[PDB]
């Protein structure tokens, strides 16, 4: 089993501001053939269900705004906002599918200023 | 366009057994794998179990907590998912969320139905 | 009757489809070689390296006339009647050839009656003319580098060099010799030589003999490179060193009802693995026959496939029952490697193991996106009319076949290991496996 | 994780250890290869041959440009957007090779705008520096033989001489380019053909051409013979005879996390017998982990190991399970043979099967015997610091492991036969016997 | 001890019996070959092609001294001392180079005094002949085309095109030298490289060392043939361009006791099918012992096997069964392609499938017919002396062996699949039957 | 030189059983396979058994009308064969032939027998 | 099962005359590796025992006289003779062998003018 | 250095028992194979058993004479070789040495004991 | 089995003589691969253990003088003395340790004139 970590729990923010939020796995989530990355960010708003937001390490889902931005590889994954709304007001999970038995992360908590 | 409507949710007595459903519309339903996860009020998000499809020979797949007393089932001609739960415990008390998966990543969420074990 | 869905879901997409044909019929020219040149104009220097040269000639020529002196001594008219118990140990080819020889001897004697004519050619390619009944053609081995290099220099450099010269050139013809002419030469009784390996006694330039003999089209290059116009030896002399060679020219006759299949093999996915059919790429079908073809020995080109013999091999039942549809019967091995194709394009429709590679449309700009429980992904105009793949951005045509391709799955097969230790160490397995079964029994 | 005592106790001595690189990221260059020569100085007496090798010479290169013109006529902006339905059917690789092939259009006709210079070179090499976006380089095939050769010869020989020797030159040449640019060429679209190959149209001189357009170093040669130096037609003209080739020079990258292992085999001893390991000589293990490679394919070095491609393959469970601890497991080949390989030297260490060779040891004068229960013996300077094995003589190092390791036994594993007749009987025994042990059931 | 009545009967005829015998016993000589010629009567326009031909041959010399200088520095007297910490890792067989390389010295240091000699050398082949302790031979690459082309033509042309002419011939000759002395010359110490290889240094001239240096018989090209002529370099020199190889001449002994037999393949009738024998063509006896051989390395010729290794290989117990008289161990293979040998000839006796070809005897004009039941006809002048077989007819002897040959029948064995896809299916097959089998257990 | 002789035939009732002989000389009888062959009054000839030699296990073959009736033997050591026919019935009455099979082909005919059901 | 069908079932003919009679198989009878005819013409006289006239597809058995010749391939097969005399008064079969169960022919009656 | 003692030699009545030992040093005892050899009074050498070692499954060997009544072990803790003898016959009696087999060869030979059958 | 002689069984012999001695063997002792001889000589003195010799075909055991030499091949083996002195009064053997039952030769008795 592969063990997923976030960090920071909570962050507050402004509007405009750029904000970035990092997940870390246990072991490697890259593919030995095809070359991808098993890594999800998902989106939960207050009392709505949760969103998928990436679905490969760097693959949007239609109709996410252009200004989400996921990067990373291996162990080590990045998600980037250039400039937070104050609709981002949400709580975002990473999420690896790699392999049994597919757990969540923490979460980050993202406040507004 | 894609649609999924849990149901079944309610209060139960400690040691009880229920029994939720998903109706599933606006795609192929016996194409995708199903999953079922579920959110304790305040926490994070936990898998609870996975169903394949037929040419997969349906396999089932079970968390740790829940491993001897959920049951995950599907009917194909109806469109359905159901999750069997017996020997509730107090840590049961959830929202329910029906999953569908495409490609090998979550792709669509349900509204979820609410259990609670008092 | 091969199930080309089943197989294209499996990930063995139908190519193109080829003609099948075969040489037949040939017809036979004659020929001289000379393996010396003529060096009167220079002999006032020759040294003598032409008589070591000549030694070392019949050193290599004497065996081949002994060879050929089994066969040339126990034939006779009978309408070839052969002495069975003098000959010994023969196989049938063997014996076709020598009948050959012996059809080929009248116009050998026809053509050694110009042996003074033979060795007074002072040329690369002469003809010789004397009666239309042996119009032949001499070709000389050496004979241009010395015309045109060794004669006209004569004058300016000191001609120890020339001699040296002339020695270095001889050795150079005896090194590429050898190779063709050599102890190789094991059987020169038969005729399956090829023109290419006999021109080596003219340095490697078939050009020149078969314009000189004949003509060239499409189907004389399909002829010449595979391997159809062979030659044999009917005589060597040992006096003059020349031979005789009859060149046989034939013609690609095609067999009727047959046909060639090809299938194009493309990943697909299972189980968060990458997997590739093991299935033969080229098929046989002969009067709805399915078989195999050794297609090593054959030449492929556009439309046809070019063989000088029938190659037709046996399949096993388990494969013919998976080309025909048993999808559970057909062998597949894991994927390790980062380079595998992962598209093909058939008939204006792609198939695409989308997991593994970026699918999108571009009429709608959304992404296209493959279950975890599907094995490749049809796509045609009727769901994309135009499809990207990276860099490249192509139009489709509509796909022949069921209309709920998508949505019907497949039987999937054993997983193998084709490396040949592991074949050894699965057989070693297999065998240990029995044996504690028949323990138990 | 391969345990390395245990398979140097059943013959498996470690090698060196080599790196693991790949090409990619090639940067291109065009050049001009003209296949007819210039004979404007010889022009009193060609003859007519230049007529006949002109129809030659077409019939040879039509068929290329009509492979070409598929992409060419169905390939438009869109950036590249290529129309499915006209081309049917395709492969991956052909069709980035197509977008290739459009992208070096542009190129192309601005070389093009420079015919009448290509048509009245009249050297082995012309530079054409008309403007900076189109400086080119024009090689031509026989300038050079005619230009040094027949032109200073006009006035000695007699010029039907001349004029059979450039006769014999051009189908000296024809016979070296129908190997490579016959109807072997299917598809001249990819772009997986060698310099090499591509050199033959300019007599085998790749030297040149490479000299030419860049430089030389020792990663230059080592991209040369792992045949990562590629090329691909993009123009053909039919009537002033040229092509137009596109080069292309990649660099070598090295994967992290990778190496390659080598295993030497010693054979050892059993009951009265010679015993060799059948287990792969070459280990690639990446981030942990193992698999094989198909390295007859790839360039073996000193330090490294260099692949135009990817050529990892998939191993067995067992085959993994042996090299890593399972000696029971590792398949073994009797020796009949007096010509097998005895002893190893490794980290100064000397494994050694002194049962079938003579060991002993210099300090003291005195024999090294083995058990007849033993396998190998290891041999280091803790009992013996100089050993003498012949008529050579060797000073030792000491062994880092166990220190008992000449007093631990191994499992030894099953025979097997590696002969391909002896494959096929194994299989036909074995499918005997199950169907016995299923008749029984 | 094999039974040839019984492999007859299941169509495999005996053929030629041959003589088993290896190389052994070498003598050794030295030569010197350079790779520069000598410029200095046209060193009024050289240019500056030689500075750069220079730098490209050092960094193509180079790594080879690298190489040997690793075990010229860690050899010395000791009656040859080895220190094996610096080596660290070798094979037997580089340890056995590295002692020869180190009994080369002398002679080596012996050449090297006459280095002034060496440079200064303007033909093709020099003797030197200082002292009868270093009488050597030197052999310059391209000396002879300087010579006697470039040099007599310096007053005619524009020497640009001479400087031209030089620098193609250079680059010619290194183009063709890359191929053995490049990155693939990874293991230089070793002695097993050929002289026909070496050769390519002198353009491929292997006649003239050959015939400079020794003699030739029918043994020396049986010798040469068979890749026992082998050469090792000593000696490299990164200031004059040359190097030093010892040639080695081996002879060729016998192996008392021991015999190749070849075995001719028949198609044979059963059940209104054609089949074939699944079995080794070639079999090694040595002292009543059999065993299979590895024949593609070596060089057969009509009365012996000549190789430069034992190549002998061991062999199933089932088909050393099957060889010795049990004919139901013996696998066959269906034929569907209408090329098979059908008839064959051993000791004037025919065998023949008269099913599936037309047999009739000449004496009596009637036809010769086989019954369904029987596999093979044996035909001899008991019942037929004169047989035709469409155009050949042939006298036969008799038979010796049993009298009822063709009233006794033979029990036929189990049909085998022999394609490797086909191997793999087979194998995928078998565990599947074992694991329902064990399911069932 | 090759002879075949039959004997056997006759008149029998209805429901009844009779037993045909043919002996063979003048060539080596183990080497060959052997048939039985009737022709009724005035119609065709029609295939009736087949028995192969020691060589292929003494395999048989047998006509669809007379499967379960009729059994075909061969004795190899006295050159016999033999045809023992039970459940006889009016569409029997027939003439047999003893045929020798060489090749693949009928090589030889006996002269035959006559038998009458009634 | 391969059928087999004869035609014409009688025919005529006169002293002197040339006569043909055909056969037709529902399948191929061409073996697939010696590329041989498995069809034999058999011949019956009035009162007597059946004897095989050709045993391949044009081969005539050992006494039989010149003027008979058996011709094609496939599914189609002729015999002709080319002068009839009064002693060629009988009837005549096509028979396969390729397979099981070996069937005969309807048969041809030749008649004498 | 390598030392090799045997014990247990005497009289013994006929049809008895008796068991000898052997103790082994001076070198790694369960690495080789062991040997008894047997010599009458004034006649040659006679081989009698073998033991292997660990890794060749303490596989046994005995001669013909002895085949159903010698017993040959070995105990690699102690170092310890041990023949039992039953049914002892007059030809027993013989001087019995240990044998310790190095490659393939006899190595090293004890003192011996003495066996008497009267 | 192979079976092993010796001879001559009894030998006399001088101070200072040269002496020779033969063994022979039903079957080859000479191994396929490694082209070995499975033949050993032993030496046992009046009142003493057997001692080994040769173990080879001619290979000397450490501490054996230089007097002693073994030779031969295949079937036939010969065991040598340059110069006999005083101590070599024993019994000499031959014996094969190719396969089972591994036996000894008859012995070969010298004596001291
Ligand atoms: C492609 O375009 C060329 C140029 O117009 C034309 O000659 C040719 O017929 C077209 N089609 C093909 C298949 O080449
Ligand atoms: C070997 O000796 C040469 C000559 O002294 C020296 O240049 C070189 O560094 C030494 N070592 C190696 C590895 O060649």
């Amino acid at each position: 089993d592969i063990v997923m970590s976030q960090s920071p729990s909570s962050l507050a923010v402004s509007v405009g501001e750029k904000v970035t939020m990092s997940c870390k796995s246990s072991q490697s989530l890259l593919h030995v053939s095809n070359q991808k990355n098993y890594l999800a960010w998902y989106q939960q708003k207050p009392g709505q269900s949760p969103k998928l937001l990436i679905y490969w390490a760097s693959t949007r889902e239609s109709g996410v705004p252009d200004r989400f931005t996921g990067s990373g590889s291996g162990t080590d994954f990045t998600l980037t906002i250039s400039s937070v709304k104050a609709e981002d007001l949400a709580v975002y999970y990473c999420q690896q599918y790699y392999s049994y038995p597919w757990p969540f992360g923490g979460g980050t908590k993202l406040e507004i200023k | 366009e894609v649609q999924l409507v849990e149901s079944g949710g309610g209060l139960v007595q400690p040691k009880g057994s229920l029994k939720l459903s998903c109706a599933a519309s606006g795609f192929i339903f016996n194409t995708y794998a199903m999953h079922w996860v579920r959110q304790a009020p305040g926490k994070g998000l936990e898998w609870v179990a996975r169903i394949r499809s037929k040419s997969s020979n349906y396999a089932t797949y079970y968390a740790d907590s829940v491993k001897d007393r959920f049951t995950i089932s599907r009917d194909d001609s109806q469109s359905m998912l159901y999750l069997q739960m017996n020997n509730l415990k107090t840590e049961d008390t959830a929202m329910y969320y029906c999953v569908r998966e495409g490609g090998y990543y979550f792709d669509y969420w349900g509204q979820g139905t609410t259990l609670t074990v008092s | 009757i091969l199930h080309y869905e089943k197989l294209s879901k499996i990930g063995l997409v139908k190519g193109v489809t080829r003609k099948y044909k075969i040489k037949s019929n040939p017809l036979t020219k004659d020929i001289v070689i000379k393996m010396i040149p003529n060096v009167s104009n220079m002999s006032q220097c020759t040294g003598s390296v032409m008589e070591n040269y000549k030694t070392r000639l019949n050193g290599i020529l004497t065996p081949i006339k002994g060879a050929l002196e089994i066969y040339k001594n126990n034939t006779h008219d009978c309408g070839v009647c052969m002495a069975g118990v003098a000959i010994g140990i023969a196989t049938a080819a063997q014996i076709t050839a020598g009948v050959a020889l012996y059809e080929a001897m009248k116009n050998a004697d026809n053509i050694n009656k110009l042996k003074s004519s033979i060795e007074s050619t002072n040329e690369a390619v002469v003809k010789l003319q004397e009666t239309a009944e042996k119009t032949v053609y001499v070709f000389t081995a050496l004979q241009d580098y010395i015309n045109t290099n060794l004669v006209p220099t004569i004058d300016k450099i000191p001609c120890k060099q020339t001699e040296l010269s002339l020695d270095l050139a001889l050795s150079k013809y005896l090194s590429d010799l050898l190779f063709v002419f050599g102890p190789n030469l094991q059987d020169p009784v038969s005729n399956s030589m090829t023109i290419q390996a006999i021109s080596q006694a003219f340095g490697g330039n078939y050009e020149t003999l078969l314009r000189t003999l004949g003509y060239a089209t499409e189907d004389f290059d399909d002829l010449l490179e595979s391997d159809s116009i062979t030659g044999q030896i009917i005589y060597v002399d040992l006096s003059s060193y020349y031979i005789i060679v009859r060149v046989y020219f034939p013609i690609l006759t095609e067999i009727q009802q047959a046909y060639i299949q090809e299938l194009l093999p493309v990943s697909f996915n299972n189980d968060n693995s990458e997997w590739i059919s093991i299935v033969p790429n080229f098929i046989l079908v002969r009067n709805t026959l399915i078989s195999n073809i050794e297609i090593g020995f054959c030449l492929i080109t556009k439309r046809s496939v070019i063989c000088n013999q029938d190659y037709a091999t046996p399949m096993t039942n388990n494969m013919r029952e998976c080309l025909t549809g048993s999808t559970e019967k057909c062998p597949r091995e894991l994927v390790v490697s980062s380079h595998v194709p992962r598209f093909a394009l058939s008939n204006g429709v792609l198939f695409a193991n989308c997991i593994s590679v970026t699918c999108q449309c571009q009429t709608t700009g959304r992404a296209i996106s493959q279950s975890g429980e599907q094995t490749l992904l049809m796509i045609d105009n009727t769901t994309c009319p135009t499809a990207v793949l990276g860099n490249v951005i192509i139009s489709l045509g509509k796909y022949l076949g069921s209309v709920n391709y998508n949505s019907e799955g497949i039987a999937i097969g054993p997983p193998v290991f084709t490396d040949k230790v592991d074949i050894s160490s699965q057989i070693s397995s297999m065998n240990q496996s029995l044996q504690q079964s028949k323990d138990y029994i």
